[PDB]
């Protein structure tokens, strides 16, 4: 008998955005 | 007799697993280097290293998530909070699996989660700061999401978008849902007298 089981419609940031902004200091 | 409800209806156990989820998400997404290393800083958590994101929008999109996952602890409607990680194709390749159960009573003959709370976290903590040792190399470029499994019946007259707390929810697909038989690697489990948790993961066989 399956339960609900749900995740964010939204994504985490991407690894690009966080290198793009480790990059930037 | 002492009941969950005791604890202030739940919601003692819902926050200090969300304090603890939140430690446990970061310190995966540091090892599996889901993110680069550069962004993480090493902090102490239940007295022991951990290492936590200083990058905004990925601790807010984190602190959000676990907002919208402590009303379902709160209401006992949670079994499984799952970190999945996927490919750069979306397919799983890892699963880190935090199954909870918070009976209606508490376990009398369990050692008290809330006076020994950091030894029996920090356990946790641990074992998840050497997991690359047990687990297989994940494939280059893998992101990750949060599935939870709830204690709600399904009911097949369902709407697939859940709005909680003001964000976007689905219903899990079969793209994610689904691990091919994979192998599953313990690595620690608690009984104590208001909680029961189990960490293992999944990985893609």
């Amino acid at each position: 008998d399956k339960k609900i089981v749900i995740m964010p419609c939204k994504c985490a940031p991407s690894r690009q955005l966080v290198q793009v902004w480790l990059q930037a200091k | 007799t002492l009941t969950r409800q005791d604890l202030n209806f739940g919601q003692v156990v819902a926050d200090v697993l969300c304090e603890f989820l939140e430690v446990a998400v970061h310190l995966i997404l540091y090892v599996r280097e889901v993110y680069p290393v550069g962004i993480f800083q090493a902090r102490k958590k239940y007295n022991v290293p951990v290492q936590m994101s200083c990058h905004p929008e990925l601790n807010q999109y984190i602190q959000d998530t676990l907002h919208c996952v402590k009303p379902l602890l709160e209401k006992n409607d949670v079994e499984k909070v799952v970190v999945v990680i996927l490919d750069k194709e979306h397919r799983p390749v890892e699963k880190f699996v935090f199954e909870i159960t918070q009976p209606p009573l508490l376990s009398i003959s369990s050692d008290s989660l809330l006076s020994h709370v950091e030894q029996l976290l920090a356990a946790f903590i641990l074992k998840i700061s050497v997991c690359d040792d047990v687990l297989d190399h994940n494939p280059p470029g893998c992101t990750f999401t949060v599935l939870v499994h709830t204690r709600e019946a399904a009911t097949r007259n369902m709407e697939k978008i859940q709005v909680i707390k003001d964000f976007p929810w689905i219903l899990a697909d079969e793209q994610d849902v689904h691990m091919h038989d994979p192998r599953l690697i313990p690595l620690k489990t608690m009984t104590s007298d208001i909680l029961k948790m189990q960490l293992y993961v999944e990985e893609r066989a």
